[PDB]
RNA sequence: CCCCAUGUGGACCCGCCCCUUGGGGUGUGUCCAAAGGGCUUUGCCCGCUUCCGGAUGGGCCCGCGUCCCAUCAGCUAGUUGGUGGGGUAAUGGCCCACCAAGGCGACGACGGGUAGCCGGUCUGAGAGGAUGGCCGGCCACAGGGGCACUGAGACACGGGCCCCACUCCUACGGGAGGCAGCAGUUAGGAAUCUUCCGCAAUGGGCGCAAGCCUGACGGAGCGACGCCGCUUGGAGGAAGAAGCCCUUCGGGGUGUAAACUCCUGAACCCGGGACGAAACCCCCGACGAGGGGACUGACGGUACCGGGGUAAUAGCGCCGGCCAACUCCGUGCCAGCAGCCGCGGUAAUACGGAGGGCGCGAGCGUUACCCGGAUUCACUGGGCGUAAAGGGCGUGUAGGCGGCCUGGGGCGUCCCAUGU
């Protein structure tokens, strides 16, 4: 018995935690944010937008998204803010929007 | 290099799709005599372009659809029945040879 | 038949079939003696074959032929089967190995030992 | 209908000759004279000459024969002893020049239809061309 | 990772090895990606050692690492000597 | 274990000389001499049409007793001068020559075949200095066979190198009954060899 | 582990350019880096971050090829396609919502059975048939079923979770296991090995290194299981011992075989004793190139060399024809032989022994199975009046096949080069 190397399974758990964390506060912020879109306020739909970018390539950062997962989250996420911003939008803050 | 095929186009019933009818020939590996088989080919027609008749160039592509894998390169000559004819015409014997038969 | 028929049809390999179920196709199976009893040749030949229904480990309860001037055989008694028939015995498909399990080997032999299994006489 | 004309002009000269016959006709056709060509040239018959029967084109094929012979059946050796087809309707028969055959141990030829035009195995051989395999005669 | 290494491939005690480019992962005496060498360990021929000095310096150009008796061998056919 | 046991009999069953003891094999004894009929009881008796059969096998079992080799290393000698380019008939008995046990045969050195194999055996043999004790070893074109030094000295090859004196040898061959040396000139031809044998039914017999 | 900064750069949105499925460039906006340790310690070493490229390994897609049965003929609803979306490194019904009503089949769908596939291997004149063990390539599985986590990578044999069966511990609540790794045990079977030595060599993981781990591997052990090599002696030696066998009782055979004489001398003894090992490392030199130096073998005191040295295992099948090898005796359709034809009921070359013989020989013979012979599934290479075989006849679908001449095309077909 006891192969030492159980450590391995005993950071697993850890990691997992770690980054169940992180994603769900990125998917939290996303709805938000496209929420906020949604209605159709501005401002305040860009500012959260930039917090989301950001977790998410600090999630690409370590091993939590990583690769081009961060890159698709970043995308699918742009579109459907600026469009839904088709309400009478006008990017204000205009963080993550090349106006 | 993407493969590319010749066929008919034997089914438009589907949306942006369409049924093409490669045929090929080769010797038959034992007994040599020339030999022909065919396979049918469902190709991405978005255009809604080719209809049924059509002779087309399908080209090998990155899948579409599960079943798809060819998009319709180009067309070669227009109408042309007397083939579709063919495919209908045995897809119509089928509609026997079971319990009942097959006419003629 | 035409080429093209040949195209259609084709020709059916032909299937031979055993003549030996000692089942797993096994070289030999060995069972244990049931009956001993000695039966009759046929069409004109005529004596006492000495024969033996044997239960295998393959499941089937065959009958075998006993080869050798004379056999211990009993009822009871493991043996070894190795399958060939007997021209004159319908229903023996087998032979039982002599020199194996209880089936003693042949007192006596000097000559074709390697059948009979009798070991090699000691010559004075 | 006539299903094969190629098959049919060998036959009819393997048909004639049997029985001896001086000429013997054919209904013409380009191939079918380009394959009487190598025939003559390949001395199997004494040659062949373009002729109109009924008013259609037609081509006469003088056999040639061994002399006459001894004892019973003074009937002559044929200069043709064989002559069979081999590529056919529904069962065509195509060679690359290292498989064209040497028939007879090369005291018989083989005739092939090449994109070189009608030529014999060694004429074949020479050209380095295949090609498919019309017949076989010697 | 990329190596060049030995191979074994003579017979009981009469080995005969293969400079090889294999990956790190493949079995010794398993597929390699180019054979650049071989090496007669006992001499038992006048030529017990060939190198192909022109790949080695090849696959170096690009990480191949070798074994450390492999280095010992092109070193030998002066793989590195560089006057 | 090639053979060993009553040699003249097959001598006897050939019906045909085989000199499988080199001397007497001449001395009116051979057997062969005022008795070349087969062993055992029956060999008076007159004989029947031999099948095919018969006769190749005999052809064959001849060649072989000849040079007392095992079927099993005859057969493969066969079937090695079966691929090798050239009529098999003659590569083959080429082969058979080269076997070293042959050569010292042949060179004199052992008055039979049988005493040659022990010869190389027993070491008292050389080619091209390493000593060789494989009766099977192939002799190539152009080697020395020397007889061993320390043997030099024995009883036995001094008699026979001395009888050797004068007495000619295979013009694929060569000796200089000095150093007692010898030398593989070249594969000696089917003329070459006087054998009381037919390859012809030996080729056909492996054909079977 | 996190936040801020620095932005070489890279990621995302939008615009534009070049490209052409999601390839490359560019502008604004946003977003995203890092770790230290060691010394011969102001430099070198190990290492960290972001980007681009190579190299290696891999995922996915497609053409063609891949067993049997049609006494399996119709199969299909995530099923076929579409639109939007999820998930992934990535395409995709892979998954989901909605829409359409498709998709597949006699060129054999669907179902049943059998089977890892290939390089190769066996056989065969070949075509072909059979096969896929050892070795190498790929796939699949890790007591059975399902599932995800962590990771570059797994759905992960010696990691995790649940259910099932079974084994073990249990204070009966609950726990612990998975040799299809090496060796070994047990069961089953006609049948398949040592609980061995070593890390010296090759290879692999971690380490700067020294070095640690390595049942991978290198070896030894057992088993004629196969192949190859070798011995059981060589020369002489009677018109021919004895014994045994046969006989026309004269004699013939075993047989130069033996005995005996001389020669060599496997085993066995004595001494020497190996390659496989050169690196890593140390020293000089820039931790480079190069030079020198040291350590290290399981096998093993084995191979091999030298000296000494004894004539020192032979068996198994067969002898009626196929098929090479014949006599006497015993037996009496018995006892038995037998692959086929067959043999034995008082003269048996066929049963049993003996003598003699033939074959092969540390083997010989049997059983089983594959190819052959079998052109007896016939493509090479067969047939259907009477031997097995023309459908009771017609009409006609699919399909197979197609007169003569010319021109275009170049799909088949043929040639060359090239890649594989
Ligand atoms: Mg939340
Ligand atoms: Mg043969
Ligand atoms: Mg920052
Ligand atoms: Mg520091
Ligand atoms: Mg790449
Ligand atoms: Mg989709
Ligand atoms: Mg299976
Ligand atoms: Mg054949
Ligand atoms: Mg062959
Ligand atoms: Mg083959
Ligand atoms: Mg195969
Ligand atoms: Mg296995
Ligand atoms: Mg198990
Ligand atoms: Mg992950
Ligand atoms: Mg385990
Ligand atoms: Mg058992
Ligand atoms: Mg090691
Ligand atoms: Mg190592
Ligand atoms: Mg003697
Ligand atoms: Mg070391
Ligand atoms: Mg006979
Ligand atoms: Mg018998
Ligand atoms: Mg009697
Ligand atoms: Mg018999
Ligand atoms: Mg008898
Ligand atoms: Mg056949
Ligand atoms: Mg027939
Ligand atoms: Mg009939
Ligand atoms: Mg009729
Ligand atoms: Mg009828
Ligand atoms: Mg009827
Ligand atoms: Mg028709
Ligand atoms: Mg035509
Ligand atoms: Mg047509
Ligand atoms: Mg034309
Ligand atoms: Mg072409
Ligand atoms: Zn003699």
């Amino acid at each position: 018995r006891n192969l030492s190397a159980l450590k391995r399974h005993r950071q697993s758990l850890k990691r997992r935690l770690r980054n169940k964390a992180k994603k769900s506060a990125i998917k939290t912020l996303s709805k938000k944010a496209i929420q906020l879109a949604q209605e159709g306020k501005a401002e305040e739909a860009l500012k959260i937008m930039r917090k989301a970018e950001s977790l998410i390539d600090k999630a690409a950062k370590g091993s939590t998204l990583h690769k081009n997962a961060a890159a698709r989250r970043k995308s699918r996420l742009m579109r459907k803010v600026r469009q839904l911003l088709e309400a009478a939008g006008a990017p204000l803050i205009g963080g993550g929007l090349s106006a | 290099p993407k493969k590319v095929l010749t066929g008919v186009v034997v089914s438009d019933k589907m949306q942006k799709t369409v049924t093409v009818l490669v045929e090929r020939q080769f010797p038959h590996p034992l007994y040599g005599k020339v030999i022909k088989r065919s396979k049918k080919y469902l190709a991405h027609d978005p255009e809604e372009k080719y209809k049924l008749g059509d002779v087309v160039e399908i080209i090998e592509s990155r899948p579409i659809s599960k079943r798809k894998r060819f998009r319709v390169l180009r067309l070669v000559e227009s109408g042309r029945m007397d083939l579709v004819e063919k495919y209908l015409i045995r897809r119509q014997n089928y509609e026997s040879l079971s319990k009942r038969g097959g006419k003629a | 038949p035409t080429i093209n028929q040949l195209v259609r049809k084709g020709r059916e390999k032909v299937r031979k079939k055993s003549k030996v179920p000692a089942l797993k196709g096994a070289p030999f199976r060995r069972g244990v003696c049931t009956v001993v009893r000695t039966v009759t040749p046929k069409k004109p030949n005529s004596a006492l074959r000495k024969v033996a229904k044997v239960r295998l480990t393959s499941g089937y309860e065959v009958t075998a032929y006993i080869p050798g001037e004379g056999h211990n055989l009993q009822e009871h008694s493991v043996v070894l089967i190795r399958g060939g028939r007997v021209k004159d015995l319908p229903g023996v498909r087998y032979h039982i190995v002599r020199g194996v399990y209880d089936a003693a080997g042949v007192k006596d032999r000097k000559k074709s030992r390697s059948k009979y299994g009798t070991k090699k006489p000691k010559e004075a | 209908m006539l299903t094969d004309p190629i098959a049919d002009m060998l036959t009819r000269i393997r048909n004639a000759t049997r029985v001896y016959k001086e000429s013997t006709d054919v209904p013409a056709s380009r191939f079918k004279e380009e394959i009487l060509r190598i025939l003559a040239r390949e001395g199997f018959i004494k040659g062949y000459e373009r002729v109109d029967v009924d008013g259609k084109p037609y081509l006469r094929v003088y056999l040639k024969y061994g002399p006459r012979r001894q004892g019973p059946d003074p009937r002559p050796e044929q200069v043709i002893h064989h002559i069979r087809r081999i590529s056919k309707p529904g069962r065509r028969v195509y060679v690359g020049v290292k498989e064209i055959p040497r028939v007879r141990r090369g005291l018989g030829i083989a005739i092939l239809s090449t994109s070189k035009g009608v030529l014999t195995d060694r004429e074949a051989r020479k050209l380095g061309v295949g090609g498919e395999l019309i017949c076989e005669v010697w | 990772m990329v190596k060049i290494r030995l191979a074994r491939f003579g017979s009981k005690h009469n080995p005969h090895y293969r400079i090889v480019v294999t990956d790190a992962r493949r079995k010794r005496d398993g597929k390699y990606i180019e054979k650049i060498g071989y090496y007669d360990p006992r001499k038992t021929t006048p030529d017990w050692l060939k190198v192909d000095v022109e790949r080695a310096r090849y696959w170096l150009s690009v990480g191949a690492q070798p074994t450390d008796t492999a280095r010992r061998l092109l070193r030998q056919a002066g793989v590195f000597r560089q006057e | 274990g090639r053979y060993i046991g009553p040699v003249c009999r097959l001598c006897r069953r050939e019906g045909v000389k085989l000199y499988l003891k080199g001397e007497r094999c001449y001395s009116p004894k051979c057997a062969m001499e005022r008795r070349p009929y087969p062993p055992g009881q029956h060999g008076q008796k007159r004989a029947r049409r031999p099948s095919d059969y018969a006769v190749r096998l005999r052809e064959k079992q001849k060649l072989r007793r000849i040079y007392g080799i095992s079927e099993r290393q005859f057969r493969n000698l066969f079937e090695e001068a079966s691929k090798k380019k050239g009529v098999t008939g003659s590569v083959f008995l080429g082969l058979l020559e080269s076997r070293l046990d042959n050569v010292v045969y042949r060179l004199g050195f052992a008055v039979s075949r049988r005493q040659a194999r022990q010869l190389v055996r027993h070491g008292h043999i050389t080619v091209n200095g390493r000593r060789v004790d494989l009766p099977s070893y192939r002799v190539r074109p152009g080697d020395e066979i020397a007889v061993a030094e320390k043997s030099r000295n024995l009883e036995l090859i001094r008699q026979n190198l001395e009888a050797m004196k004068g007495r000619k040898v295979g013009p694929w061959l060569s000796l200089d009954v000095e150093g007692m040396k010898g030398k593989f000139l070249r594969l000696p031809d089917r003329e070459d060899l006087a054998l009381p044998v037919n390859e012809q039914l030996v080729i056909e017999f492996y054909s079977r």
